[PDB]
């Protein structure tokens, strides 16, 4: 019990810490993923199937 | 009454935190994605099967040049395999039959393993002498080491069943910095690709943020119900993905603090081994016990395709660091590398 | 073409050492027998490994290798570890007879039990039950401040069955709860009904004999029965 | 009379299945991997055996009983006797092998894993494919097996089988005496500990249905087995003793009895849970 | 995030009764097997009574038989313990923590702290 009191005293400065940050949009944010995967889209040999002459494994 | 008070303001201070993060949800991703395009029935197939093993294959790794990749099983045999030309470079009994983890050096220089016998032993292949021999083994906690990864050749950080976390070094062989504040027992961790930081899946359903040269967690994600088997990052950085037991893979973004989007469906009632994205970051890859691979999209959350396959369940799941190909063991002891 | 074909003979041959030294291991791994010893608390499970780390313990028998694997040095949160093991082919389980009364900690390790006989992992996975610390047990019920009854009224319902084995010198009431406790293990087993595997109980302790003689023939059981059954003749 | 197409009908089902149940448990063996056991590799050559059964020999057969005379060649008839002889000392010897596996198996537990591996495997195989050649074709074609017998061999298509007493006796002993004494053994003394191990169950589960359970499917593996092939094989040792004891068109009637025991074979041996999942995933 | 809140308890007469409830929510509570799971002041945890998914399959410890009642409602996501003609033995905290794992049999669950699908309790104390 009263070692458990240090660990929510330790939970309190967690969450004391945690509480005050920077939150940015979630329009914004989900805006970036769109943008990256819009951008590295023809790179991917997964999303666009690989031709068998260049396919290193073939 | 002082645990009374404390409890309190900690449950006040959750609810703030509740209500900050509920504030900024003014759209979903599910909304903003309509105008993508879908990715169509996009499949793979088996190019190749490596098979070597006794027993099950709990875990296993790419290498930076995308060619080999390290297996651990149960039997205590690590083998190092060639992608290409399907042979067999190294073959490292361990001390301890059981294995849990295994990890690769980026240099291309050591090899980690590490299991129910709590030590996490370090093999160099770089011996001019010969045949490997271990280097350094690493013994710090008190319970199973879960997983662990390679920082570079000389710190490298690990994760065990004694709920904490602990980065260590091994030229001198101790922990630099100790990561505690977990509730259960810490089963995954992934580093990101800068390495300033890396995210850890527990037992508490609930992922957290440490930044590695500090130390200290910066936030802490509670979206799934049950355990969170596995936990992989995002081509930039910027989001990661969990797989649990509740049968959901989820995403969280870093800087919006907050569960974004659940994938599931409703047909899965077992829990979720391991994920992974490809090369771009469209596919999210998710290994599951109806012994199937489900590959879903990043935007659209529709299945793309499915990978066959497995008589039992998969452990394991990676992606080559070009994107050029995937793998998954299993507990039949066989690799199937696909395209 | 010049070189990568002796990288070519280079790999082959290791491959070829490899796979020879492998194939060697194969018969020797195979060949070996793998037991996970578990224990509630106060078990009385480091006496039967005192009959690598400290954890594990390779014994031998009429060239029949056995492995057993001591998990005692590891936390109680199991729900990880224990899938682990599914390739062992049989869990011995040792659970001490008389903390019937102080907590319930019998209770405990029959719920233990229930929980390992139904999961969907370990649904293939006989147990060898070991109930220890025999006279211990007849010492506390022949005393009877610590009534079993308390903290199992059904018991007042359970006569000894008609396969009575007594020894000489017992109550028959001590008789009657030991078989008890047994039963109560046993209906537990026979809930499920499939037939995939089943539960050995044993006597432990009070006669020192070596417990690795009953280990071996409910091995040999546990195989037998498995071939026995998947060829349809059981 | 009607007994062309009544005949006829009935060896075309015969050839059917024989050959749609075999080629089926062959690919099925071929298109999955976990179907690759110890086990399965016997039942693979069980498969195989029982293949060109229904293939060459029992068509040819069949042909050669509503024609009633050979086309094809003198030669060729010694071949397709050979064939013949070939597949069923195989078929029989392979239930044999089996068998004694299940017998190790059981008997010999702690050793069984131990032992038999994927190369002991194929060299009993081969062993068996061996055994069956020696014990056909060399007497076939070295003629170690012969005046009316004079007569038909001269005779370019009398195809009748005409064997002296050596050979008769031997190959009969070699093809199907032997292997009935093993099974008759082994499957003896398994059910004895399958017994014993019930009475033990029974003993530790207070909560004759089960001894049904143990006798029935063993008196269905030894009964396939019995009820098709033992009339003749009986048969020959009696044409042997005593001639004109029995009648030239018994002997191709209980042949083909004989027959059908390759066609029941798959579905005496897939009854495995897997077996029939994997049985299943190619016929949707 | 998850947590399971025991409300009831208190100070009662042996012989009385007292209804233990827990509300459950961050998760589809119709799957989940919930249990109620006790431990003594100054002695190890014991487990006590558990009710599976549909509220058919229902267990007790031994000492408890059939004077408890536990029921759950799916339709609004809460849980009911349903204690009856207490004895001095039952005094103790009552904690109300579900199994981890969907659709299933097994729990491991009695074991101790920093285990997170576990309230923090309520006190049932046994009058003089
Ligand atoms: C040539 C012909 C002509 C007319 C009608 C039928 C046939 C077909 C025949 C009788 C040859 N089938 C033989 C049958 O398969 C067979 C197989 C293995 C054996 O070990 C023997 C055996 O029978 C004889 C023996 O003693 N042993």
């Amino acid at each position: 019990n009263t070692a458990s009191i240090a660990q929510a005293r330790k939970l309190v400065e967690q969450l004391k810490m945690e509480a005050n940050i920077d939150r940015i949009k979630v329009s914004k944010a989900a805006a970036d993923l769109m943008a990256y995967c819009e951008a590295h889209a023809k790179e991917d040999p997964l999303l666009t199937p690989v031709p068998a002459s260049e396919n290193p494994f073939r | 009454s002082e645990l009374d008070q404390l409890r309190q303001e900690a449950e006040q201070l959750k609810n703030q935190i509740r209500d900050a993060r509920k504030a900024c949800a003014d759209a979903t991703l599910s909304q903003i994605t309509n105008n993508i395009d879908p990715v169509g029935r996009i499949q793979m197939r088996t190019r190749r099967t490596l098979r070597g093993h006794l027993a099950k294959i709990y875990a296993m790794h790419w290498g930076t040049d995308s060619r080999l990749l390290v297996s651990a099983s149960q039997d205590g045999k690590l083998i190092i395999w060639d992608s290409y030309t399907t042979n067999k470079v190294h073959a490292i009994p361990l001390r301890s039959s059981w294995v849990m983890t295994c990890a690769y050096a980026p240099s291309g220089n050591y090899v980690a393993c590490g299991g129910l016998d709590n030590i996490c032993s370090i093999y160099n292949l770089k011996t001019r002498e010969g045949n490997v021999r271990v280097s350094r083994e690493l013994a710090g906690h008190t319970g199973y080491l879960s997983c662990c990864r390679f920082l570079d050749d000389n710190q490298i950080v690990t994760s065990s069943g004694d709920t904490t976390c602990a980065l260590w070094d091994i030229e001198t062989g101790q922990q630099t910095t100790t990561f505690t504040g977990h509730t259960g027992d810490v089963m995954s961790l992934s580093l990101a690709p800068d390495t300033r930081l890396f995210v850890s899946g527990a037992c508490d359903a609930s992922a957290k943020l440490w930044d590695v040269r500090e130390g200290m967690c910066r936030q802490t994600f509670t979206g799934h119900e049950s355990d969170i088997n596995a936990i992989c990052f995002f081509p930039n950085g910027n989001a990661f993905a969990t797989g649990s037991d509740d049968a959901t893979c989820r995403l969280f973004d870093l800087r919006a603090d907050q569960e974004l989007m659940t994938y599931s469906h409703d047909n899965i009632i077992c829990g979720i081994t391991s994920v992974s994205f490809s090369k771009s970051g469209r596919l999210l890859l998710a290994g599951y016990d109806d012994f199937n691979c489900n590959v879903w999209d990043a935007l659209k959350a529709d299945r793309a395709g499915v990978l066959a396959g497995h008589d039992n369940r998969v452990s394991c799941l990676g992606v080559t660091d070009d994107g050029m190909a995937v793998a998954t063991g299993s507990w039949d002891s066989f690799l199937k590398i696909w395209n | 073409t010049e070189d990568q074909r002796n990288e070519e003979k280079a790999q082959r041959e290791a491959n070829k050492k490899i796979e020879k030294q492998l194939q060697k291991d194969k018969q020797v791994y195979r060949a070996t027998h793998r037991l996970l010893l578990l224990g509630a608390g106060e078990s009385g499970k480091s006496t039967i490994v005192k009959q690598s780390g400290i954890f594990e313990t390779k014994f031998q028998v009429d060239k029949v290798n056995f492995h057993m694997f001591d998990v005692g040095g590891q936390r109680d949160e199991r729900r990880k570890w224990i899938q682990c093991f599914n390739d062992v082919t049989a869990i011995i389980f040792v659970v001490a007879s008389s903390s019937y009364n102080m907590t319930n900690r019998l209770q405990e390790a029959l719920n233990l039990f229930k929980s390992i006989w139904n999961n969907r992992w370990l649904r293939t996975i006989s147990v060898i039950l070991f109930l220890n610390k025999q006279d211990l047990l007849a010492e506390k019920v022949l005393a009877g401040k610590s009534k079993i009854e308390d903290y199992f009224p059904e018991f007042a319902r359970y006569t000894t069955p008609e396969d009575a084995t007594p020894e000489p010198g017992e109550d028959p009431r001590v008789t009657r709860a030991k078989y008890f406790i047994r039963d109560e293990f046993l209906r537990i087993s026979t809930a499920s009904g499939d037939g995939r595997h089943y539960c050995y109980p044993h006597f432990t302790c009070a006669v020192d004999t070596e417990n690795i003689r009953r280990v071996f023939n409910d091995c040999r059981d546990i195989i037998q029965r498995m071939h026995l059954r998947q060829y349809e003749l059981l | 009379e009607v007994w062309v197409v009544g005949m006829g009908i009935v060896m075309s089902l015969i050839v059917l299945a024989i050959v749609f149940g075999n080629v089926l448990v062959i690919t099925a063996i071929a298109k999955f991997e976990r179907l690759q056991t110890v086990t399965n590799y016997f039942i693979t050559s069980l498969a195989c055996a029982d293949l060109v059964m229904g293939l060459a020999v029992v068509p040819f057969g069949a042909a050669h009983i509503l024609t009633k005379t050979w086309t094809f060649g003198n030669f060729w008839c010694e071949f397709w006797t050979s064939i013949d002889v070939l597949c069923v000392t195989a078929s029989i010897e392979t239930l044999c092998v089996i068998a004694v596996d299940r017998y190790f198996a059981i008997t010999s537990p702690f050793k069984y894993q131990s032992l038999l591996t994927k190369n002991k495997a194929r060299v009993i195989i081969l062993m068996v494919w061996i055994v069956s050649g020696l014990t056909s074709f060399l007497p076939i074609q070295m003629h170690w097996y012969r005046q009316e017998a004079i007569n038909c061999y001269a005779e370019e298509t009398c195809c009748d089988f005409f064997t002296n007493q050596a050979y008769a006796i031997a190959s009969s002993i070699v093809s199907f005496y032997v292997p009935l004494v093993i099974m008759v053994f082994v499957y003896s003394r398994v059910f004895q500990e399958a017994k014993r191990q019930l009475q033990k169950i029974d003993k530790s589960e207070g909560r004759c249905l089960k001894e049904h359970k143990a006798l029935k499917t063993l008196g269905i593996i030894m009964g396939t087995f019995t009820l098709c092939w033992l009339p003749f094989f009986i048969v020959n040792i009696v044409h042997v003793i005593q001639d004109n004891l029995i009648r030239k068109e018994v002997y191709i009637l209980l042949n083909w009895i004989g027959y059908v025991n390759s066609g029941f074979n798959p579905l005496i041996y897939c009854r495995s849970p897997d077996f029939r999942i994997a049985f299943q995933e190619l016929l949707c | 995030q998850v947590q399971l809140q025991e409300s009831g308890g208190g100070l009662v007469q042996p012989g009385g009764s007292l209804r233990l409830s827990c509300a459950a929510s961050g998760f589809t509570f119709s799957n989940y097997k919930m249990n109620w799971v006790r431990q003594a002041p100054g002695k190890g945890l014991e487990w006590v009574s558990d009710i599976s998914q549909s509220g058919a399959s229902i267990s007790y410890t031994g000492s408890v038989k059939g004077r408890f009642t536990i029921s759950r409602d799916n339709a609004k996501n809460t849980l009911y313990l349903q204690m009856n003609s207490l004895k001095p033995e039952d005094t103790a905290v009552y904690y109300c923590a579900r199994c981890p794992a969907p659709f299933t049999r097994d729990c491991f669950d009695v074991t101790s702290t920093t285990y997170a699908y576990r309230g923090q309790g309520t006190q049932v104390t046994v009058s003089s």
